């Protein structure tokens, strides 16, 4: 990890290793290993039920926020810093994109321009 | 007899009879016939030869239920009633014990209550001593002939006697019954004189349906719009569109061709239309009517579709998690047999493969402790025993019995495919 | 509306029990599961609850003193009918044969016949039927718990009297099989060490401060007349001592401790003196010679003889030596741990004649002592107990551990470390 | 104070459903089904139908609850119009079930205004001749864990009762409760054919909101028992309303 992250930082002519430059190092080391817990033989013939529940709970929480956030409009980025940063590691936030897209189909909220995100009347 | 009046009471406030009610009333499964015509005459002449000439024979008939055969032999022995015999419906599936038949026999012969031993003793006695034809209905013979065929051995060795005042009308389910459990020696006495009953064609189904609808087809009632009562205040008429009857007959004749199934599905669509008409006017229970194709479409589709899919789409999220993990195991080990604790390990996997996401955090928390960090650190997930059971008893899952709950096996009774599809919704 | 009692370590359970149980048969659920392992006082907290609320009515059964469900039913019948006869002496009644019921449905019919006559009651009243240990029935099957759950439904709904069960069970591996019924249940977790000591002392001071031996030794020693507290102090001290010294050996039991206390109290009394009563320290430093060994045992130089010694020591040789090797390591020219494999006769005789110190060929005393062994269950047969002495399929295997083998070898002076090689 | 005890009494007897039958509150997420049952049962009593049916669904699915709700509701309306017979599959073996029928029948006749006399065979043939044979009494059945009768060995009693459904002039009705979703395949060809093929699956709660509303129904009281009833229900709906409570 260290001899490889410093090489990544050498690439791009970076003079000092950042923090968001060991993360792809971890990714690369995990290229080999991603898919087994107790026994090997990855297999992994690639929408899951637990993914369903993830989207669902995110929808719950974000609806509760945007209905508690009376200024019904806020950016995706502002919303992320409002929720996805309160605690442990940030989430993909494109799964958040699918969440808000559902809330457009269901029409519980309205993006209303990229700059903000409003809810429905 | 004695208790029959004990079921008759007086308080009856003019029970309301609507149209489809009368329909189903004549459409009841109880009240010449077209489908079995030459069979009628064939068995009629068999019994005619056997009795009018005072002989004794064995009329074997077999075929799946619902082919009218019980009704058919009854019609034959009913027209024969008018022209010596004891119609004794010995139904093996009605006999409490297997031997109980004897006693009925042992009663109908003299009216005595002794054991099966003296029963058959005096029976054979009567069969070989009495100087000189009693139609004993061996309904659903299978039950009686299960232990060692001794029962049927007797029941036919009796028949083989020449001057035996004993005609038997045996009905079995399958054709090869005498050739798979009965003794060869028994099979011979059974003889080759067995009449087979085929299925029913949708033509015959139309015939029987219009028969049940003879006096009522497309007919007129006198219905008071106020109460919904029907009398065979406007004189309404009703048509039973024979196209739906056609399609029902076709569908039943396809897979089974059974009179019972067809009658019942017709009744079902009828009462569905009935409840819709009742709702549309609200008569409660105290211009022109019809039965569209769509009614029978629904009533018939409901007799085919299952619910396991529409059920598993409603189980607790814990259950769906369990099933999805089990499917991952099935495809990972290709064994379609998993170990229970192994499934627990896989559930742990599935929960942790996703990152420390706050939502995965909530899931981990609740699924391992209902919030309340005060009490936490469960080994196996919450309700896991409970959901396992809720599955097992529901016939979906199937598990062997070992008090060691980490190496006991588990298998899906349903198809893997339908389960996967259920996960996909 | 009911008086909830208080128990030193059943606060939540007391409250929830008084909550799931009251006078009103309507707001009282059908069944109930007091669950928990033996040693949590269920049979005691329940009693100390009922004695606080005498207006109600209960029956107490001992499913362990019964054996099967047949005596269970019969006892239920007799107890119910007698309890009602003794609960309302005025109402005339026709007692039904409690020895007539032999089927779970016969029970329901009998109870219906018993209750229909009590319809002269002034109000709907409950009757709590307590089964104390429904788990430990020696003939339990999967199909009994529900068999007893469902009796609520079969019985009439508007009877003047309402039977309501209270099951008691342990081994959560059993209750799990019936979760989906969602019958209300209370659990009693086992105690921690400190609360164990608390319960134990507050329950056994009444035994130990006034037992015979201590009071005797009071006058038997210099009198040193003193108040009741001095005995309280010394007894409680001994209690904390024994529990804190044997906990790791006994677990969180209350019965095992109630056995060790009585096995080690008399001697401890014997080792008291005139002075140590105000000094628990030296008292301990003096009585120490018991605090450090259970002494719960009440390698023997087995009576058996030389020929028997050799018979046994040879019959042990194929707990590791399969017949593949014996004819090699014994010719005339680790599975020490695992359960022993099965011998066959005339192999035992083979190795015997091998390692007996041409000297002996007679076989009357040999087989004599062989039968002696088999009566001592040291070399038992996997097959039956009667045909072993033929020569049908029959296997013999040793049932002595390895230490007695060391003993027999050293005593007979023959060495065995050779034949085991790895 | 007396009021608080009274209100606790009310709330508790609600949370067992032990309120008087006219006051029972059935959840919305299954009303139609009992409605579907209501017709199914009442037109089997008033209009004297003789159809069978099997309720099916997991445990704790109010099956017996809906049944007894309907029967009680009809009792105050049509007291003597019928009799009720329940034979739990668990406690009643295939043979004991005969005596169960006999005894429940006789003690229902003795309530509506010699049967158990004889042997098992004799009492069975007696109930046969009694059932198979101003208004006629309808006899409603209720089975718990009907599947246990549907063992691979016999499936006898079910067969006989469905025969009664098919023939007897006395309008009978059967409500088989069970849990095996694929109940049908258990039933043999003869039994299945005898069976009216009508089995109603009991519903489950499909939406979190439905459970919230069910809790609302349960906890709410509809009259004044203690002065706090208004305060009680308002605090109730307050706590149940906020998705952050
Ligand atoms: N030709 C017909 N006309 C009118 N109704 C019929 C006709 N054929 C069959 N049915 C009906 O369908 C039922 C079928 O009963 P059966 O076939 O006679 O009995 P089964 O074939 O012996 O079945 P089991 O008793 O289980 S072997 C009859 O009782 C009628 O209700
Ligand atoms: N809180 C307590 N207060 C006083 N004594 C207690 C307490 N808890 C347990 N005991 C004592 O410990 C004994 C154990 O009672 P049991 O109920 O028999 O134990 P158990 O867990 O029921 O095991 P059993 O008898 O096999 S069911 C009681 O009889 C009391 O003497
Ligand atoms: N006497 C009763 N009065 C009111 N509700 C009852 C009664 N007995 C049981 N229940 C309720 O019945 C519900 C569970 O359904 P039940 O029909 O009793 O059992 P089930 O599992 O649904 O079907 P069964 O009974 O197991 S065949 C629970 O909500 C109980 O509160």
């Amino acid at each position: 990890m260290i001899r490889l992250a410093e090489a990544h930082a050498k690439m791009k002519l970076k003079n000092v290793v950042e923090l968001e430059d060991v993360q792809e190092a971890v990714r690369l080391i995990r290229s080999a290993i991603k898919d087994y817990a107790t026994d090997p033989k990855t297999g992994k013939i690639d929408k899951s039920v637990i993914q369903r529940k993830l989207q669902e709970d995110l929808s719950r929480e974000i609806m509760n926020v945007l209905k508690d956030q009376a200024s019904d409009s806020m950016s995706f980025n502002e919303l992320i810093k409002q929720i996805n940063e309160h605690s442990q590691d940030r989430v993909e936030s494109s799964d958040i994109q699918e969440a808000l897209s559902r809330l457009q189909q269901e029409d519980k909220v309205i993006v209303l321009g990229e700059g903000v995100r409003r809810s429905v009347r | 007899s004695r208790f029959e009046n004990k079921l008759k009471t007086t308080q009856k406030h003019q029970i309301v009879e609507t149209i489809f009610s009368k329909v189903k009333k004549q459409l009841n499964s109880s009240y010449y016939l077209p489908a079995r015509e030459n069979e009628f005459a064939s068995i009629y002449l068999s019994a005619y030869s056997a009795i009018e000439s005072d002989s004794a024979t064995t009329i074997y008939v077999a075929g799946t239920p619902g082919v009218g055969k019980t009704l058919t032999v009854r019609e034959v022995v009913k027209e024969l009633l008018s022209s010596d015999f004891l119609y004794v419906e010995i139904n093996g599936l009605k006999m409490v014990k297997p031997t109980d038949c004897y006693e009925t026999l042992w009663n109908k012969v003299s009216g005595e209550r002794l054991t099966w031993a003296a029963s058959m003793e005096s029976l054979e006695f009567y069969f070989k001593r009495v100087p000189k034809t009693i139609v004993v209905l061996l309904d659903e013979l299978d039950a009686m002939v299960t232990k060692s065929q001794d029962i049927m051995y007797n029941f036919f060795n009796w028949t083989t006697y020449e001057n035996a005042k004993l005609i038997v009308i045996a009905v079995a389910n399958t054709m090869d019954l005498p050739e798979r459990q009965l003794g060869n020696k028994i099979t011979s006495r059974i003889g080759f004189t067995r009449i087979m009953f085929t299925g029913y064609t949708h033509e015959e189904l139309k015939n029987i349906i219009d028969l049940r609808l003879k006096g009522l087809n497309d007919s007129f009632f006198y219905v008071d719009t106020k109460t919904g009562n029907a009398i065979l205040v406007r004189k309404v008429r009703l048509r039973m569109s024979a196209d739906a009857i056609e399609i029902a007959s076709r569908k039943v004749a396809s897979v089974s061709g059974d009179a019972r199934r067809a009658l019942k599905v017709c009744k079902r669509a009828a009462e569905i239309a009935e409840k819709h008409y009742m709702a549309k006017h609200g008569y409660g229970y105290d211009g022109v009517q019809t039965v569209h194709i769509t009614h029978v479409m629904k009533a018939l589709n409901e007799t085919l579709n299952s619910h396991v899919i529409t059920f598993m789409t409603r189980l607790s999220f814990t259950a769906k998690l369990f099933i999805y993990a089990l499917l991952n195991l099935m495809k990972k080990n290709g064994s379609q047999e998993q170990e229970l604790g192994d499934i627990v390990d896989e559930i742990k996997l599935l929960i942790e493969v996703n990152g420390s996401n706050k939502f995965v955090m909530e899931i981990a928390k609740t699924l391992f402790q209902q919030g309340s960090d005060n009490i936490s650190e469960q080994l196996r997930i919450i309700s896991w025993d409970f959901v396992l059971n809720q599955l097992l008893d529901a016939g979906i899952l199937f598990k062997q019995t070992m008090k060691n709950d980490r190496i006991c096996c588990v298998k899906l009774n349903i198809s893997v495919e339908e389960a996967k599809r259920a996960m996909n919704e | 509306n009911v008086t909830t009692p208080e128990v030193a370590f059943r606060e939540y359970q007391t409250n929830c029990l008084a909550s799931y149980i009251s006078a009103d048969p309507d707001i009282t659920p059908s069944n109930l599961i007091l669950q928990g392992y033996s040693g949590t006082g269920k049979t005691y907290t329940l009693k100390k609850y009922f004695n606080a609320n005498p207006n109600l009515h209960a029956v107490w059964l001992e499913p362990v003193e019964l054996v099967s469900w047949k005596p269970l039913l019969q006892a239920i019948a007799r107890t119910v009918q007698y309890k009602l006869k003794t609960l309302y002496p005025n109402i005339p009644t026709t007692d039904y044969d409690p020895l007539q019921v032999e089927e779970p449905f016969l029970l329901v019919k009998t109870l219906h016949n018993i209750f229909v006559q009590y319809e002269s009651l002034q109000e709907k009243t409950c009757l709590f039927l307590i089964l104390d240990g429904f788990d430990s029935l020696q003939d339990l099957d999967a199909a009994l718990f529900n068999k007893y759950i469902k009796l609520n439904e079969l019985l009439p709904k508007d009877s003047k009297i309402n039977i309501k069960f209270i099951y008691t069970m342990l081994e959560t591996s059993f209750l799990q099989r019936y979760s989906t019924h969602c019958i209300p249940t209370v659990m009693f977790p086992r105690y921690n060490v400190d609360e164990v000591s608390t319960i134990l002392v507050m329950s056994r001071c009444g035994e130990l401060m006034e037992d015979s031996c201590l009071r005797k030794r009071i006058i038997e020693e210099q009198i040193t007349d003193c108040t009741d507290d001095q005995f309280q102090n010394v007894a409680a001290n001994f209690i904390h001592l024994i529990v804190q010294a044997f906990h790791s050996y006994t677990g969180n039991d209350i019965f095992a401790l109630n056995d060790l206390i009585d096995f080690k109290w008399p001697k401890y009394v014997s080792r008291i003196t005139k002075e140590n009563i105000f000094e628990p320290l030296a008292l301990y430093k003096s009585a120490i010679k018991l605090f450090l060994s259970t002494d719960d045992n009440l390698s023997q130089t087995y009576d058996l003889s030389i020929i028997s010694k050799y018979l046994l020591i040879a019959s042990y040789i194929c707990s590791y030596l399969e017949p593949r090797y014996d004819a090699s390591i014994f010719s005339r020219k680790n599975p020490r741990y695992l359960q022993p494999s099965l011998f066959a006769i005339e192999r035992l005789l083979a190795i015997f004649q091998a390692i007996f110190p041409s000297l002996m060929k007679a076989n009357i005393e040999v087989f004599q002592n062989l039968s002696e062994l088999h009566t001592l269950k040291l070399i038992a047969t996997t097959m039956n107990k009667n045909i072993d002495y033929l020569s049908p399929k029959v296997r013999w295997k040793v049932n002595v551990p390895w230490e007695i083998i060391k003993e027999i070898s050293e005593s007979v002076h023959f060495n065995i470390s050779d034949y085991f090689s790895d | 104070d007396p009021g608080f005890g009274s209100l606790q009494r009310r709330l508790l007897q609600q949370l067992y459903g032990t309120l008087p039958t006219d006051e029972k509150i059935i959840f919305t997420y299954l009303q139609d089904c009992q409605q579907e049952i209501d017709r199914i049962i009442k037109q089997s009593i008033i209009q004297k139908e003789s159809h069978s049916v099997i309720l099916v669904g997991p445990r704790q699915s109010y099956k017996t609850y809906l049944l007894d709700y309907e029967l009680s509701l009809l009792q105050q309306s049509y007291k003597e119009q019928f009799i009720t017979i329940r034979l739990n599959g668990f406690i009643h073996s295939e043979q004991t079930a005969i005596n169960g029928i006999a005894t429940q029948l006789e003690q229902q006749l003795q309530k509506i205004h010699t049967i158990s006399s004889g042997s098992l065979t004799e009492v069975f043939e007696k109930i046969l001749l009694l059932l198979d044979s101003i208004t006629k009494i309808t006899v409603v059945f209720i089975f718990d864990e009907i599947d246990t009768f549907a063992g691979p060995v016999r499936q006898t009693l079910l067969y006989n009762l469905f025969d009664m459904v098919e023939h007897s002039r006395v309008p009978v009705c059967i409500f088989g409760c069970t849990t095996k979703l694929n109940i049908l395949e258990y039933l043999e060809k003869r039994v299945k054919s005898r069976f009216s093929q009508r089995v109603i699956y009991m519903p489950q709660i499909q939406n979190l909101d439905d459970m919230v509303d069910a809790v609302r129904n349960l906890l709410t009281v509809r009259s004044e028992i203690s002065p706090w009833v208004s305060q009680w229900n308002e605090t109730l709906e307050k706590e149940l309303s906020d998705p952050r409570s």
